[PDB]
């Protein structure tokens, strides 16, 4: 342990201690990653035993195991789920790993050494080496890149991954044909955020995204052999902060912005992220309703192409802003959504209303009609419907549960951000302290400002 | 000759809260005022 | 039709460009501030040792 | 100068510079 | 409407390299601080 | 004297607080529990909302004469 | 004593111990604050827990009921009890303390300690500043919550027709309060809310800013990272420097404060003026002199079809709060609507 | 005519907001 | 000289002898902040009418379109849009950009993208002046706030339409469908926003009174105190420890805050963490979270709903969402 006067960190900033101690910092490290894959390791276990096999996997709370389900172990045709022990094991050796990573970190923590500098010179580290320090950026690249590589093999080689635009229905895909086109890897990275494009959300088959990491998994390997056989340029000196809190402060307004990219992820995209398995999105449970107030009042005898609605817009069919047919009333904000079940009815100039009086097909009811009473609002105390809903169901769709989570969480880590990227650049400069009450620089400049 | 003699003073500091407050007000009110 | 669009509301277009005068807009307003900053370069310092930054 | 925790080595004196005069913290 | 959108696409570039390459010509050093 | 510090690091406070303390506790869980708390303050038994007369909220409607029909409305 | 030396009487033998610098401070006005503070507090925490409302509001509002904290109160009387004090030896309860309970009297026992609890609580903070020797303006800054308090407790409901629409002492009592005043008083487009809000919602402002302002222009007067240490409040000189302070917001925001006195006396005045402009507002809602329409706007929306603007949109919210919530919020009433007369937009 | 005391009573708080700027008193040191 | 073209434009940048400082993160925020500004004031004033609920009803909110300061708004973009991008160059004509909504989106895409880069300057100017960064992170709870009503509770509901009007009434029209079908009262970040306010407010009262009733003795009774102090001046103003030992026989002796430094600290805190947390429940309802929902909880034996205050909440609740945007719904399930 350690102290204030010998530090100048009080208890409720004790961590900042072990800035310039590189084995302490290790095992502080290794003993958190440990509670990474054993939180991994539990809430997987936990998710498994409460498993039940008749009902949803997004009805039951479940945010893990659609993960999982995603890659396809022990998943069938249409999202069924055949057997729960491939869940079951990625559990245990979460949580067994997770004592290797914990003993290690209380190693380095307690009985390791506390500045592995002069003892240990390969792994030690000084802040300011910028050598050493992309060195460190360059081990851990090629870590992200075979991980990267890991997700293609196992679409290509090891049995493939889910796709819910299969023919046929979505099951297990093996992907034989990811994208390496640059144009449309790097095409998804230029376009716009906005509605319609939806920046990188809107990736919309699996040959994308695998072959999309294809192209991550070279770079970084590539990027992390560029990183060992180089130091930064005079231009990046001349840049950045060079400090321990600095290179954190860099990386927490980096995963403040992909803590924003997986809460706008999840809620959109229904491709890297079933509805299966995640439940229908915020478009999808919306256009799922207009679609199933068409099919039922089909079926009760109306023309519902030519039914005008209050407005006079039209009840169930309206023309997009762009020109296509899409579905009527206050989801017309989500006519570019598209879904594996509503794609089979739609052709070049929108949605094809004779194949929409003659060809929906029951199975596309069947699903459709549960997206609309399994929308992702529910309460915070999980009770599942509008707030003029009364206690009768017991749902939060999981969708509501990833982005509300890594809203809060990509939020207060742009603060964090904002929090270091200002001490740090101002802990360099000196005055982080306070004002130097010899020479206040306000003190010298001209009044009038 | 009164003792009690005093004067008032107004900075321009006071001048620019008096004269942003009546104005607001006059933003503010006036909308009902007007009806 | 009755009137004229630009139409690129929902097309993706990489940086929203459609004419290519847009992306030598793009290329030629980095590029002379490129050409501004490289050339005024000479008065920022040469940080070219190796323990050269603002660094704690 | 002590060399705190973070780097940044102190500007001489120590927490709480006005003791001399004040005598506490 | 073309000529408009060249026209912001040059100004909105013009500010954003002002960003870029403002932090880019020693931002660091523009501390009262000494070292 | 006494400033908040050594009374709870002593352990004469906790030989009279680990005994009046649960005994207090158990007394408020018997003051509940042997539904002594519905008859002190009035409040309705889960069974005594809706008599047979009137499956109804109830509406005092009388100003001086509510003290005897509160006694009518909840079926004394 | 008063430099004339008179003989001490039993006054001055009280005095003293009033006034004794003790854990904590009695004085003469803890004669009126302790015992009704005590009271309204115990009242409160009584009447959440244990005290029903099934008679006064037919709705349950106790922890012993199944209410948890952000719906059990301590609810308002009927509207048959009029402006009653309740007096549990009054016409009504008569002695009885069980029935007390169930006539919502236990209500006007909490808002009347509680009102002669913020009088004892402000005569504390006289008494206070006066041994201390002190200029008073912490008291004069508390007229503005007993200017809330009494403005809505007490003077809102003299004007209307009982204590029934006084707020329950509740989280979700005081909300349905909140949405009692949009539905019908239309309280948000009253110029007086909008003094209110720019009052609170400014002084929450002045708040964070000179906390962060003083956080952040600290002068370097310790060695450690820790600048909590380097203070003792026995120092002559200033903690931070008022013209970095300065210099910093006249650059960023264009204006700076650059006295020190005027800036917290401006921090006091802001909550202060903004509560007490809010408590005129709900004067006027006693009375229903209400902010909610504007008639050279209703009368162009009734002659022309087509004119929406976002305020003809809230006058036509207010109507749904109106006849949705007062077949239930006023059951004195005994108003039945059939689901046909209320209004509905379409297919919801 | 209404919405010409409109945008006066807005251009001239707008007004007191450019003079509390640029025409402030200025704080004098020592 | 010596100095090139873009090092004389860098050294004036950054100049803290300008009247108003700009920095780098002022080349971003005062072109914007001057094009959200300018093309406030024209569509507040002189904006046609909008279709905002994408109805075909249009909706007025200008001044010279029969409106007062009040009822007068920038009327967020139209629900056909949604939230796709629709610049001016997007539209065929001025008209239809004006007709859609387009003013709204112009302003909001601006003025997020210029208080981002108000908080960034904050920062410049403490690192230029030698200062401790961190109101930059004060001020992060007003650009959070104001992240979550224009961005996020729009990416989230789908539509710019869902975003806060630019006006007062405007505003209050967004609070009352919000509870509505979120129920942001009986959400627990909303509250700690209120206690962040209410609170925000108390300190606000109570730091400004006990140093204003401590203030020592430097003028007479002919003229203010607030001449007592002198700007510049090292010694300080007021009593800390009779302020402090007012406080603390006010309450407690120990419930006060002897340290002036942690006094400021906590008085910096409670608002800014309050009103982040009620920045997150925005975004969290953003997403349908939701407030609490006890409607229908407190049930007796034979299985019978007894109501709380709660379901008098719904009461009006469900009176404001049959009611918000009456024409648009052809189904009857709110899920936009
Ligand atoms: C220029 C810079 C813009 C900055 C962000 C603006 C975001 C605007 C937006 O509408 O962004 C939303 C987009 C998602 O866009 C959506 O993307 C969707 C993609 O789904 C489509 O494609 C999918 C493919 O499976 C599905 O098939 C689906 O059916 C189909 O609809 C649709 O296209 C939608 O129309 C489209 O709106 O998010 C994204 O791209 C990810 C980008 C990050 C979003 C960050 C939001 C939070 C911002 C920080 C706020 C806090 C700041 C705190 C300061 C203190
Ligand atoms: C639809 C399409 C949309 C557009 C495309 C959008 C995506 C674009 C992304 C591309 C990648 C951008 C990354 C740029 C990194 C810049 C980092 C930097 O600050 O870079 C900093 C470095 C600095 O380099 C070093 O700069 C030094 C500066 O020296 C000066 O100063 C020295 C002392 O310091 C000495 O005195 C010396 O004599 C003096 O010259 C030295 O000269 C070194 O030799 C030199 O290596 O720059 C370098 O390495 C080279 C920098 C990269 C090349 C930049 C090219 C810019 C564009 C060119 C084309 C323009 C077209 C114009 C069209 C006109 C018609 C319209
Ligand atoms: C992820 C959380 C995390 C981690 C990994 C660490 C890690 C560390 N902290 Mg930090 N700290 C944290 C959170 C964390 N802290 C928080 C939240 C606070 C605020 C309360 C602090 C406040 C703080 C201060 C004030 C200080 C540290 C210090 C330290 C270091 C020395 C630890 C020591 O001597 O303890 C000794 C304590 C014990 C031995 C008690 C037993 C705890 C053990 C480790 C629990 C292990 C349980 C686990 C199940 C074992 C599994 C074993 C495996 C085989 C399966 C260490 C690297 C010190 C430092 O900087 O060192 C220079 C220091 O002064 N910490
Ligand atoms: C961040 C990622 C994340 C996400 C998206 C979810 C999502 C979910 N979890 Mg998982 N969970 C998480 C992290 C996460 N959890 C962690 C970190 C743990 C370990 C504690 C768990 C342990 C866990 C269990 C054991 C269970 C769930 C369950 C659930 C479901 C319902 C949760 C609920 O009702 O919350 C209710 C909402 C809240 C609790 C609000 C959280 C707000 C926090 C407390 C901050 C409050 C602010 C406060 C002021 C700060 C406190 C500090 C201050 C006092 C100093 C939902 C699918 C349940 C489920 O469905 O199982 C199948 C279930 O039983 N989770
Ligand atoms: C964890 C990832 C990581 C990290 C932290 C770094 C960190 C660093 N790299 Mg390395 N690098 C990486 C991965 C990483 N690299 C990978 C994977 C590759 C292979 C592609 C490289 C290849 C590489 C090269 C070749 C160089 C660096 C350099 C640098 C340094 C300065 C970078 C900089 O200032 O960019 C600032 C970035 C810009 C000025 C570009 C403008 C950015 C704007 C936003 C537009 C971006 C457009 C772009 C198409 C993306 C659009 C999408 C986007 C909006 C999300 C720094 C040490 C430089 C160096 O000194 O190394 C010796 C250098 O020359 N990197
Ligand atoms: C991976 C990210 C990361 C890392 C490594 C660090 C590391 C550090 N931070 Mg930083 N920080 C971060 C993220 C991070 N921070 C973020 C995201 C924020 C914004 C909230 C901050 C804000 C922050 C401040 C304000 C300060 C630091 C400080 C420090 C130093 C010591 C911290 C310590 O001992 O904690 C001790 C831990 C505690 C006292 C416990 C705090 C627990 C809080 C109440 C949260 C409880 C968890 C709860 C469930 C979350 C609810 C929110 C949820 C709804 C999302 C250390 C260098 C301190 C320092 O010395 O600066 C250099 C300092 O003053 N950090
Ligand atoms: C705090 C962080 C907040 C969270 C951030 C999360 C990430 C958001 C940003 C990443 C996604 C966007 C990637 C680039 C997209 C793009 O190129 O937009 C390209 C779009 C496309 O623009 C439109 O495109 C359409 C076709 O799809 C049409 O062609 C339209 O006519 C055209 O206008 O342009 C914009 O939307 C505005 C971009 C300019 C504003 C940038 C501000 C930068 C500020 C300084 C940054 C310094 C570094
Ligand atoms: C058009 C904008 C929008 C319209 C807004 C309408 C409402 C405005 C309300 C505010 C009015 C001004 C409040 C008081 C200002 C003040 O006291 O400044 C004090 C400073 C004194 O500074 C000192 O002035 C000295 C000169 S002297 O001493 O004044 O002779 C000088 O030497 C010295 O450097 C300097 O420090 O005054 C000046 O610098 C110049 C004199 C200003 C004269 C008053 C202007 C009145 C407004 C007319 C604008 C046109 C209106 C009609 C068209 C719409
Ligand atoms: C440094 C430190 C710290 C930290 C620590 C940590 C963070 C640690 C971690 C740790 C860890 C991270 C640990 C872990 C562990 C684990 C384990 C120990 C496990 C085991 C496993 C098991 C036992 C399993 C079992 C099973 C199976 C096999 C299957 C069936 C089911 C069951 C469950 C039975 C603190 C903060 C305190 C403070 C300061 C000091
Ligand atoms: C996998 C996947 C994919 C792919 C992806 C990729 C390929 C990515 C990449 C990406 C990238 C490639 C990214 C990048 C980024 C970058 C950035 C984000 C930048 C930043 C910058 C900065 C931060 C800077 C700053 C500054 C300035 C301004 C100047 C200089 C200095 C300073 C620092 C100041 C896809 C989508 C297809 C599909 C899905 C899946
Ligand atoms: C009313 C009345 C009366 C009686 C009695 C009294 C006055 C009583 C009082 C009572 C009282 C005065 C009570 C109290 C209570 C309290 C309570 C009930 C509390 C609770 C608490 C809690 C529940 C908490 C929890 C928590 C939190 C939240 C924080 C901390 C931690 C924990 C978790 C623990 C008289 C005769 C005068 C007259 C008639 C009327
Ligand atoms: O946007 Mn403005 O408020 Ca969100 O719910 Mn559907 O959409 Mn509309 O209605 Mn209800
Ligand atoms: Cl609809
Ligand atoms: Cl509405
Ligand atoms: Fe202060």
């Amino acid at each position: 342990g350690r102290d204030q006067e010998t530090t100048g960190f009080a208890w409720w900033s004790g961590n900042a201690r072990l800035i310039n101690l590189s084995g302490k910092l290790l095992g502080a490290h290794v003993a958190h990653a440990g509670l990474i894959v054993f939180w991994a390791g539990a809430m997987n276990l936990f998710e498994v035993s409460h498993f039940v096999p008749e009902k949803p996997m997004y009805e039951q709370g479940l945010i893990l195991l659609p993960h999982i389900a995603t890659l396809g172990y022990g998943v069938g045709p249409g999202g069924e789920i055949i057997d729960t022990f491939p869940y079951f094991v990625s559990g245990v050796l979460h949580l067994i790993s997770s004592a290797v990573l914990g003993f290690g970190g209380v190693y380095h923590s307690l009985i390791g050494p506390e500045t592995l500098e002069e003892s240990y010179p390969f792994f030690g580290y000084v802040w300011k080496d910028k050598n050493k320090m992309t060195n460190i950026l360059g081990y851990h690249l090629i870590m992200l890149g075979l991980g990267a590589w890991l997700l293609v093999w196992k679409a290509m080689y090891f049995g493939g991954v889910y796709d819910t635009w299969a023919p046929g229905g979505g099951d297990v895909r093996v992907i034989t044909n990811p994208t390496t086109n640059a144009a449309v890897i790097f095409g998804y990275l230029v376009k716009s955020p906005f509605g319609g494009d939806g920046w990188i959300c809107s990736v919309d088959n699996m040959e994308d995204i695998i072959g999309g990491h294809i192209w991550i998994g070279t770079l970084e390997i590539l990027g992390g052999i560029w990183h060992i056989y180089t130091t930064p340029w005079p231009w990046a000196r001349r840049a950045f902060v060079w400090s321990g809190e600095a290179y954190l402060s860099y990386s927490l307004g980096a995963i403040g912005v992909m803590g924003f990219i997986a809460c706008c992820m999840s809620w959109f995209n229904n491709t890297a992220y079933p509805s299966e398995f995640y439940g229908p999105t915020g478009p999808e449970a919306s256009q799922s309703q207009a679609f199933t107030f068409l099919v039922r009042d089909q079926r009760l005898g109306a023309n519902v192409a030519s039914a005008q609605g209050p407005t006079g817009l039209g009840k169930y069919l309206m023309r997009s802003p762009t020109g296509e047919i899409i579905f009527g009333g206050e989801t017309m904000r989500f006519w570019d959504f598209r879904g594996p079940w509503l794609e089979p009815l739609r052709g070049p100039n929108g949605l094809d209303l004779n194949k929409l009086k003659n060809d929906i097909q029951p199975w596309q009811e069947r699903r459709a009609a549960e997206y609309m009473t399994h929308a992702p609002l529910g309460s915070l105390n999980s009770v599942g419907g509008v707030a003029t809903e009364i206690n009768a169901v017991n749902f939060v769709s999981p969708r509501s549960w990833l982005a509300c989570s890594h809203f809060c969480l990509g939020f207060f880590f742009f603060i964090g951000h904002l929090w270091h990227a200002g001490r740090a650049r101002a802990a360099a400069a000196g005055f982080e302290k306070g004002i130097d009450r010899f020479d206040e620089p306000v003190l010298s400049m001209r009044p009038l400002d | 000759p009164n003792p009690n003699k005093q004067v008032v003073e107004l900075n321009r500091t006071s001048l620019y809260w008096g004269l942003l407050l009546i104005f607001v007000l006059a933003v503010l009110f006036s909308s009902y005022i007007f009806n | 039709l009755v009137d004229e669009r630009m139409n690129g509301d929902g097309t993706g277009r990489p940086f929203g460009v459609n004419d290519p005068v847009l992306g030598w807009v793009l290329l030629g307003v980095f590029g002379t501030m490129w050409a501004i900053w490289f050339i005024g370069q000479k008065d920022l310092g040469d940080f070219e040792d190796a323990d050269d930054g603002l660094k704690l | 100068a002590w060399a705190a925790a973070a780097g940044a080595a102190g500007a001489g004196y120590g927490v709480y510079r006005y003791e001399a005069a004040y005598g506490a913290a | 409407m073309l000529t408009l959108k060249i026209f912001v696409y040059t100004v909105v570039t013009f500010f954003v390299c002002l960003f870029i390459f403002g932090f880019l010509s020693n931002d660091p050093a523009r501390n009262p601080g000494k070292n | 004297e006494r400033p908040f510090s050594d009374i709870l690091t002593s352990i004469r406070y906790w030989v009279i607080h680990s005994i009046t303390v649960p005994a207090l506790f158990i007394a408020g869980w018997l003051f509940v529990s042997t539904g002594l708390a519905y008859d002190v303050f009035g409040t309705p038994r889960p069974n005594e909302y809706f008599t047979e007369d009137r499956q109804e909220a109830p509406l005092i409607t009388d100003r001086f004469n509510a003290l005897e029909q509160v006694k009518k409305l909840s079926g004394n | 004593i008063g430099t004339y030396q008179e003989k001490r009487t039993w006054f001055d033998d009280a005095d003293d111990w009033l006034r004794q610098d003790r854990f904590v401070f009695v004085g003469w006005s803890g004669l009126l604050l302790f015992p009704c503070a005590y009271f309204a507090l115990g009242g409160w925490l009584t009447g959440t827990t244990f005290v029903t409302s099934w008679y006064t509001h037919g709705l349950a509002t106790s922890y012993l009921e199944g209410c948890n904290f952000l719906t059990a109160a301590v609810s308002t009387p009927a509207n048959s009890m009029a402006h009653s004090l309740l007096f549990v030896w009054g016409p009504e309860a008569q002695g009885d303390f069980t029935r007390w309970c169930q006539l919502g009297g236990l209500w006007a026992f909490v808002a009347l300690h509680g009102a002669f609890g913020l009088i004892g609580f402000m005569l504390r903070q006289f008494e206070i500043a006066r041994s201390v020797n002190l200029r008073p303006y912490n008291a004069i800054a508390f007229s503005a919550p007993i200017a809330v308090f009494v403005s809505v407790f007490l003077i809102y409901p003299l004007g209307q027709s009982g204590w029934f629409f006084a707020p329950s002492f509740g989280v979700a009592a005081i909300f349905r309060f909140i949405l009692f005043f949009q539905g019908f008083h239309n309280w948000t487009l009253n110029p007086f809310h909008m003094m209110g809000v720019a009052g609170v919602l400014g002084a929450a402002l002045l708040c964070a800013i000179h906390g962060a302002t003083v956080e952040n222009t600290l002068f370097e007067d310790g060695d450690g990272a820790n600048t909590f240490r380097a203070f003792n409040p026995t120092q002559a000189e200033e903690t931070y420097s008022m013209v970095t302070a300065n210099r910093f917001w006249s650059q960023i925001f264009g204006v700076a404060f650059s006295n020190k006195r005027w800036l917290h006396f401006f921090m006091l005045l802001v909550p202060v003026t903004g509560l007490w402009m809010s408590a005129i507002g709900v004067v006027g809602l006693a009375l229903n002199l209400r902010a909610y329409d504007f008639v050279s706007q209703e009368i162009r929306a009734a002659e022309d079809p087509e004119f929406e603007t976002f305020y003809t949109k809230n006058i036509l919210l207010n109507e749904g709060i109106r006849a949705w919530m007062a077949a239930q919020d006023q059951p004195h009433e005994r108003l039945v609507f059939p689901e046909e007369v209320l209004p509905r937009g379409n297919a919801l | 005519m209404e919405a010409l005391v409109y945008t006066f009573l807005l251009v001239g708080t707008l007004g007191i907001i450019f003079f509390s700027i640029f025409f402030r008193d200025p704080p004098r040191m020592i | 000289e010596n100095s090139s073209l873009w090092a004389r434009f860098c050294e004036w940048i950054t100049s803290t002898e300008n009247r108003l400082y700009i920095g780098w993160f002022g080349v971003i925020m005062i072109p914007c902040l001057l094009t959200a500004t300018s093309v406030f004031i024209i569509a507040f004033i002189a904006a046609p009418p909008v279709d905002i609920d994408g109805i075909r009803e249009p909706v007025s909110g200008s001044l010279l379109y029969g409106n007062n300061i009040i009822t007068g708004a920038v009327i967020p973009t139209s629900n056909a849009i949604g939230l796709h991008f629709y610049p001016i160059w997007e539209a065929a004509s001025l008209d239809e950009w004006l007709y859609n909504g387009g003013p709204y989106q112009l302003i909001v895409c601006h003025f997020l993208l210029g208080v981002y880069c108000y908080m960034g300057r904050e920062w410049e100017l403490s690192f230029r002046l030698g200062m401790r960064p961190w109101i930059a992170v004060a001020y992060s709870a007003p650009v959070a706030a104001a992240s979550a009503v224009f961005l996020v509770y729009p990416i989230g509901q789908g539509s710019f339409s869902d975003g806060m009007p630019l006006g007062i009434s405007g505003t209050f029209n967004f609070m009352i469908v919000f509870q509505a079908e979120h129920n942001i009262l009986m959400h627990p970040f909303h509250m700690l926003g209120v206690a962040g306010v209410f609170g925000g407010s108390l300190f606000s009262a109570m730091h400004g009174s006990l140093v204003t009733s401590s203030l020592i003795r430097e003028t007479t009774e002919n003229e203010s105190a607030n001449e007592g102090y002198r700007f510049g001046q090292e010694e300080e103003t007021y009593n800390i420890v009779a302020a402090h030992g007012y406080f603390g026989r006010l309450i407690f002796q120990y419930a006060s805050f002897n340290n002036s430094r942690s006094l400021h600290f906590f008085l910096a805190a409670w608002p800014v963490i309050g009103i982040w947390f009620t920045a997150l429940g925005l975004s969290t309802m953003a997403f349908n979270l939701n407030g609490f929902n006890f409607n229908q909880s407190v049930v007796d034996s034979q299985g019978r709903v007894l109501n709380t205050w709660a379901d008098i909440i719904n009461r009006a609740n469900l009176g404001m969402e049959v009611m918000h945007e009456r024409n648009a719904h052809n189904f009857p399930l709110d899920l936009a």
